[PDB]
């Protein structure tokens, strides 16, 4: 599980692999339904739906 | 990419317009009903 | 400082006009024999309006 502050994994003698998360493949863009809340999971899961 | 950092007060095309829709208070007009109550009550409610 | 002074004398003259206005609330309705004026007090409401 990669958190929002990134991840580091190393394997063997080779270089440590850095990784970083992103603003996901699907969400819900600017749409005629409600269609923000799935997007509003992509940034900030498990929080800020709490202020909803 | 730290440079695209994000706070909290953030802007969609439409989110705050739906907030503008959902800020459609009715407590103002029922407070206006409370004011018409206190001014009918002003028949004998003129000091407090 | 004298600008603050002249503005506070303007507030002082506001106090003077208000206290003259409360005295000219009192001088029409000292406590007249009738002791009941809704047509006065129901429109004026300057101070201590509750005496009929």
């Amino acid at each position: 599980t990669v958190p929002t502050e990134g991840l580091e994994v190393t394997w063997g003698n080779n270089e440590p692999y850095k990784y970083w998360p992103q603003m996901s493949t699907n969400g819900t863009a600017h749409g005629h339904p409600h269609e923000i809340i799935l997007y509003y999971y992509e940034l900030y899961p498990t929080m800020t739906v709490v202020i909803v | 990419a730290s440079h695209t950092t994000l706070g909290v007060q953030d802007i969609s095309t439409t989110a705050m317009s739906w907030v503008q829709k959902i800020t459609g208070g009715v407590g103002l007009i029922v407070a206006v009903a409370a004011l018409i109550l206190i001014v009918v009550l002003c028949v004998s409610f003129s000091r407090h | 400082s004298v600008a603050s002074f002249v503005l506070l004398s303007m507030v002082g003259t506001a106090v003077g006009m208000c206290v003259c206005a409360r005295r000219r609330c009192i001088t029409p309705y000292e406590l007249t024999p009738g002791a009941t004026v809704p047509f006065l007090l129901s429109l004026l409401c300057c101070v201590r309006t509750t005496k009929a």
